[PDB]
């Protein structure tokens, strides 16, 4: 979204309001974060506990593995709730941005006051606190999701060319399952039809061998701040830390089937977190319901059975494409009566233009009989 | 007809090209310049082989006007720019 | 025998058999002139597809319904020798419960 | 009786002829623009912005 | 202005005909997903026998 004056206002206005509120919501997430580390640090795998080390088989560089670097707290419903779940991931998009800009701030000292005012006119990278109506958040969200049509595109466009090019599925059923997985928003994908492409792009590209573009371009998809991007392991451990909350929130929703007892607008929050539910299609309880029994199945049993989602590459594929719209298309179809190269008329044809029309005109068969008989009179003569 | 241009070929002979199958052939055996049907292609010999396509009058029948609602799609977006506008 | 009354399940849309043939056939009419026959172990076009799926689903609904216009259904439902013996035995238990009532009222 | 039996199976076989009619108008629709596209084109008055578009 | 405009261009009819094959395969399984279901329904002639049974005869 283009800045504008009304929202320079607007965040002007709420600045301070939205500070207090960014600190006190920074308190209570520190205290969830708390409860929720100390839990991973007792309960925790050892390998997940002791960072356990995934080198890559061509260059050799560390990355966060799904199997190992990933663990689902399944009986974290004691301890933590999911709404505060919900709360801390909020808070970290919100600190993330917030961190980006005190981060310029102090490097640059008192030169970043413009920057900050084109900051300020732009609601794509204010925090979620600097809105104090509902019509504030409703264009704050809108701007979120302008964001994510935005860049969503070239992250699946980049997925798919590059498998696409290097590589093509080895049976019937994942060739369906490829195909299917990049469909735009407008028809609906079944997940069990897509599922095996997870299984294929393991075989591809696992989570832990991410390139640096792709991995900016989901970042860029999921609204976390880029620049500087640096190595890809700080932007890589925020995407773990942020889908490993959700899919925990996601079993103990699953485990308890909260998600049937959760309010609409609870709801629509909880898709939108989880990129499924864009703001500005309205969409209504049934269509919701659908599209987190989607994500669900998705997932499948084994996520449920033992805590292992399928491919996160993959996943994010799927569920990004429904910021995936169809190619805009305006216009009546009269337009098409006219002509776009009228101009040239008054050149007419020259000598080469004639010929070539002469030749390949209506009388292309004649001309072309006339001189296979010419040519091969000539040549017997000359014989 | 007309003396406007067409698809452009970069001079390249789509019937030995690396992307040969993408262009449809004709009863001649010619392939198009075009991913749209060409009746008259044709391949012309100099150093290099090269195909070109002679626009001509065709009638050809045109199917009745569909609505708006099944070809346009309202997804326009503030960064998007049309090829038109472009040019 | 048949169980009990299936849950009722509600039509998303809205519109009569008669309607919706209508849209088929104003559909279908359009494409005529493009339209091309060819023999039928050659490949069929997108409108010869489009018809003999719709005009089947047509039918199917037809015939379960009651309208046993067996000209048509042995044309746009006849793709298996299955359908011709189903077919056979529906033509003939049709057929018979007619002329039975003629015997029975006379 | 019968009819209270075959009620709920045909609305959804009635339901499904609609969707599919409005799958197939978009097809048709899709198709009338290329034959206008490749009308303009074999005529040379179709520009490379205008196909795009 | 120039280099990848021209890379687009070059592009445009491989995705065309790959778009206009991808069609044809969704109308292709539209098609053979097509079965005509036919029901088997209790015989009346089982109904007349118990109604015989129920007149006693
Ligand atoms: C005055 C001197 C200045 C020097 C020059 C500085 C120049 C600017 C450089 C940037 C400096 C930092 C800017 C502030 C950032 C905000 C604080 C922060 O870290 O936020 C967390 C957050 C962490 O991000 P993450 O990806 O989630 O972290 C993953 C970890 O796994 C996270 O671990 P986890 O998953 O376990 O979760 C833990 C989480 C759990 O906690 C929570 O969830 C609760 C929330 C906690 C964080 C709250 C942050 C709030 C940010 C907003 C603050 C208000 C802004 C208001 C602005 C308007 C004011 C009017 O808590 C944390 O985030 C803790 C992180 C670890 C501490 C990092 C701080 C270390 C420095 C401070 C100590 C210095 C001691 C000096 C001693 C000197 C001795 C001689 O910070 C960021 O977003 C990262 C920074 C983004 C900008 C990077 C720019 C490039 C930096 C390159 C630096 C290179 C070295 C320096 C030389 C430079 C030369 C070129
Ligand atoms: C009070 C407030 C609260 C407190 C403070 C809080 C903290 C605030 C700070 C933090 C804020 C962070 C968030 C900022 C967001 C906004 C960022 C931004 O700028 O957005 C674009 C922003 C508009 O944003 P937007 O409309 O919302 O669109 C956002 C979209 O989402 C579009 O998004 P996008 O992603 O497409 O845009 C991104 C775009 C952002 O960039 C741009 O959009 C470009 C902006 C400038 C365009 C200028 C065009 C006009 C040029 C005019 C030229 C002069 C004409 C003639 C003038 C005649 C005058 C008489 O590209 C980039 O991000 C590229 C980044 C490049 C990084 C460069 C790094 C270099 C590192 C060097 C290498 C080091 C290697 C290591 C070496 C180690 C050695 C040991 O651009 C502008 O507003 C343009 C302003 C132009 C001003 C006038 C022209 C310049 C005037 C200069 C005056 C100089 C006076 C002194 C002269 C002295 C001479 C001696
Ligand atoms: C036709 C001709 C037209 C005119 C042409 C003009 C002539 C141009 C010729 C040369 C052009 C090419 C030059 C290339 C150089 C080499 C670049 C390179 O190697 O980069 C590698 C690499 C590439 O970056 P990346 O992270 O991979 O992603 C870059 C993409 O653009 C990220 O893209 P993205 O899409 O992923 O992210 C989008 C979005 C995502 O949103 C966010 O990320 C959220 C917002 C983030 C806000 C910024 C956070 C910063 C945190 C701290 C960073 C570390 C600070 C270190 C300490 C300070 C050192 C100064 O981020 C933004 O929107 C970024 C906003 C930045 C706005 C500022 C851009 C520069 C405009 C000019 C202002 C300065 C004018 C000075 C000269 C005039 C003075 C009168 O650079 C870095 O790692 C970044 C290091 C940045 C360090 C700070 C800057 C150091 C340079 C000196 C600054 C001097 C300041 C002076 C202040 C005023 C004094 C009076
Ligand atoms: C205006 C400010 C100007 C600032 C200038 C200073 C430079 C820029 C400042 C910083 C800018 C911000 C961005 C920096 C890069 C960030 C990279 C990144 O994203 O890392 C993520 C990464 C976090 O990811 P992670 O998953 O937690 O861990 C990484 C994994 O291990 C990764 O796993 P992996 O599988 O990739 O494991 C491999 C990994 C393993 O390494 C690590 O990741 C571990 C951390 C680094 C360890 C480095 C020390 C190694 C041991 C050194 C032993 C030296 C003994 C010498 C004895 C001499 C006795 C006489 O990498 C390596 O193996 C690389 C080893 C280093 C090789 C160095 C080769 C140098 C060749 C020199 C050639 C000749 C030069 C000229 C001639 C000189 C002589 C005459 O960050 C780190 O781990 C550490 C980041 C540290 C950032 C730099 C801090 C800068 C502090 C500056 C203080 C001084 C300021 C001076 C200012 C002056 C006035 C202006
Ligand atoms: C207007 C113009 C004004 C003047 C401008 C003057 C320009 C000077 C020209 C010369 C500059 C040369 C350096 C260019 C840097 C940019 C390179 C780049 O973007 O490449 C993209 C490159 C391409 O990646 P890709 O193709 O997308 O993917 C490939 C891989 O998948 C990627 O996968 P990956 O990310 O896992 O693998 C990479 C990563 C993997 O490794 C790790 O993750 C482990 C990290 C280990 C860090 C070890 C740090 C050790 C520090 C020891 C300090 C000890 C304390 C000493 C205290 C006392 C002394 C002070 O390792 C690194 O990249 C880190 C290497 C070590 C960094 C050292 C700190 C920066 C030094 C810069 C100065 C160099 C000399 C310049 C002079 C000579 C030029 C010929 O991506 C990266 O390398 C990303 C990281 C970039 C980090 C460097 C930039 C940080 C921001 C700079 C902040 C300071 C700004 C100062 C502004 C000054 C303005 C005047
Ligand atoms: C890249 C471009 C470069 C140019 C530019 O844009 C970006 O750079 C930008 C950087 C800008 C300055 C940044 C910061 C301030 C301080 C502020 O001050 C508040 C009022 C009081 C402090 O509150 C002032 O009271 C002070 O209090 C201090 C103690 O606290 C005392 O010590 C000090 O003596 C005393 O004056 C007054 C405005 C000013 C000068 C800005 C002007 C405009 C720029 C030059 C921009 C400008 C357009
Ligand atoms: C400038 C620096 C800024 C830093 C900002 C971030 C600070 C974060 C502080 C977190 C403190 C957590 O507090 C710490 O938790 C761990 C994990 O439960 C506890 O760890 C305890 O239980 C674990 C798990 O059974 C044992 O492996 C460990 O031996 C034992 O000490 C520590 O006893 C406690 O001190």
């Amino acid at each position: 979204m283009q800045g504008s004056w009304s929202v320079l206002k607007k965040n002007c206005s709420n600045f301070f309001p939205g500070l207090l509120a960014f600190a006190q919501q920074t308190q209570e997430a520190y205290g969830i974060w708390l409860r929720i580390y100390n839990r991973q640090q007792k309960y925790g795998p050892t390998d997940f506990v002791e960072q356990s080390e995934t080198f890559s088989p061509d260059y050799h560089k560390r990355f966060h593995s799904q199997d190992k670097n990933m663990w689902v707290d399944k009986e974290l419903c004691t301890e933590v709730s999911q709404k505060e779940v919900a709360r801390l991931m909020t808070y970290k998009l919100d600190m993330w941005r917030m961190a980006h800009c005190a981060g310029a701030l102090l490097a640059t000292g008192g030169y970043a006051i413009p920057f900050g005012l084109f900051w300020l006119a732009n609601d794509t990278w204010v925090p979620s606190s600097f809105n104090l109506t509902g019509e504030e958040l409703r264009a704050w969200r809108e701007a979120q999701d302008l964001y994510r049509y935005r860049s969503a595109p070239s992250y699946l466009t980049d997925t798919k060319w590059h498998f696409d090019f290097h590589a093509y599925p080895w049976n019937e059923t994942q060739e369906r399952a490829w195909d299917d997985l990049f469909e735009k928003n407008d028809v609906r994908r079944d997940p069990k039809v897509v599922r095996p492409a997870a299984e294929m792009y393991d075989g591809f590209i696992k989570f832990e061998l991410i390139r640096r573009k792709s991995l900016r371009h989901l970042c860029r998809s999921m609204n976390i701040p880029t620049f500087p991007m640096l190595a890809r392991l700080c932007n890589g451990t925020r995407v773990r830390d942020y889908w490993n909350l959700a899919w925990c929130e996601d079993y103990m929703v699953i485990t308890q089937r909260l998600h049937e007892s959760m309010t609409d607008e609870e709801l629509y929050d909880y898709a939108w977190r989880r990129y499924l539910a864009p703001y500005d299609k309205n969409l209504n309880r049934e269509q919701l319901m659908e599209r987190v029994e989607d994500y669900f199945e998705f997932l499948g049993p084994d996520f449920v059975a033992h805590g292992k989602a399928p491919n996160l590459v993959i996943l994010t594929n799927y569920v990004l494409g429904y910021y995936n719209d169809p190619a805009y298309l305006e216009g009546d179809i009269s337009e098409l009566d006219k002509n776009d190269y009228d101009h040239l008329a008054s050149w007419g044809k020259d000598a080469f233009l004639r010929r070539l029309e002469f030749e390949n005109g209506p009388l292309r068969d004649q001309v072309e009989a006339h001189t296979q008989r010419l040519l091969a009179e000539r040549a017997a003569i000359a014989k | 007809v007309g003396n406007g241009p067409t698809f452009s070929t970069g001079g390249e002979c789509m019937n030995t090209c690396d992307i040969q199958n993408a262009f449809p052939m004709n009863d001649r055996g010619v392939r198009s310049s075009s991913p749209f049907q060409e009746p008259n292609t044709a391949i012309y010999d100099s150093y290099l082989a090269w195909t070109y396509f002679q626009p001509m009058d065709v009638h050809i029948e045109k199917l009745p006007a569909p609505e708006a609602k099944y070809y346009q799609r309202h997804t326009k977006k503030p960064w998007d720019v049309s090829s038109t506008e472009l040019t | 025998y048949k169980g009990e009354v299936p849950p009722h399940y509600t039509r998303k849309s809205s519109a009569t058999i008669e309607q919706v043939e209508k849209e088929i056939d104003a559909l279908l009419g359009g494409a005529e002139k493009l339209r091309k026959t060819s023999t039928d172990d050659q490949p069929m076009d997108k409108l010869t597809l489009m018809e003999r799926c719709l005009r089947h689903a047509l039918w199917s609904y037809h015939k379960e319904e009651g309208r046993y216009d067996f000209d048509q259904i042995g044309r746009w439902v006849v793709y298996t020798p299955e359908d011709e013996v189903k077919l056979a035995q529906l033509k003939r238990e049709v057929e018979a419960k007619e002329k039975l009532a003629a015997l029975r009222k006379r | 009786t019968l009819q209270q039996y075959r009620r709920a199976s045909q609305d959804k076989r009635l339901d499904d002829l609609v969707d599919l009619l409005e799958r197939f108008k978009p097809v048709l629709a899709r198709e009338a623009i290329m034959q206008r596209l490749t009308i303009k084109h074999l005529e040379g008055q179709l520009g490379v912005w205008r196909y795009m578009d | 202005d120039i280099m990848v405009p021209s890379f687009v261009y070059n592009k445009l009819p491989v995705i065309h005909f790959l778009q206009e094959k991808r069609a044809e395969q969704k109308l292709r399984r539209v098609l053979d997903e097509t079965y005509t279901e036919w029901t088997e329904e209790l015989d009346q002639a089982h109904v007349t026998d118990a109604i015989t049974r129920s007149l006693n005869i």
